[PDB]
């Protein structure tokens, strides 16, 4: 799971915060990404931590 | 679950496959068929098409 | 019709810090890359708001 | 209504559209002009200019 900024940066070559101390690709990456939103299965009134 | 939906959870699965190089072990459903040979014929040896 | 506009220089700029503030999808850049955006000196920054 | 955003209804229409071969008829209200002759002229003609 990831935040909203962060689902572009899953991608070959490409630098940030979370590609590159969390998670790199290879730049020859053949593979598929998906990505969908969980507000009703990863979220809390309180706070998800 | 008040943030904007640039704050959302977002679920992500990333699938990634290696390109041949080895025997196939992971494969679709498509029928096999009895071989033949002599014959200019079009073949497809896992997923090698010609 | 009547956008403001705010000349930005002789300052420092952590472009890292864009993110926090407001809850949007991603950067929309022509000619330069947001993530290149921290290594590189300008100028003068424009910046409107509508 | 409670699904997921990927599963949710939607609604399409598709406009197809032909490409000359057939006298023009459906275009808007832009106004014609008088022909002139013997002039070098921007002419346009059914919507091809030149």
């Amino acid at each position: 799971v990831i935040r909203g900024n962060e689902v572009s940066q899953i991608a070959p070559g490409q630098t940030g915060n979370i590609a590159d101390y969390n998670y790199k690709l290879p730049d020859d990456f053949t593979g598929c990404v998906i990505a969908w939103n969980s507000n009703k299965l990863d979220s809390k009134p309180s706070g998800n931590y | 679950p008040t943030y904007g939906v640039g704050h959302q959870p977002y679920r992500v699965v990333v699938l990634s496959f290696e390109l041949l190089h080895a025997p196939a072990t992971v494969c679709g459903p498509k029928k096999s068929t009895n071989l033949v040979k002599n014959k200019c014929v079009n073949f497809n040896f896992n997923g090698l098409t010609g | 019709y009547a956008w403001n506009r705010k000349r930005i220089s002789n300052c420092v700029a952590d472009y890292s810090v864009i993110y926090n503030f407001a809850p949007f999808f991603a950067f929309k850049c022509y000619g330069v890359s947001p993530t290149k955006l921290n290594d590189l000196c300008f100028t003068n920054v424009y910046a409107d708001s509508f």
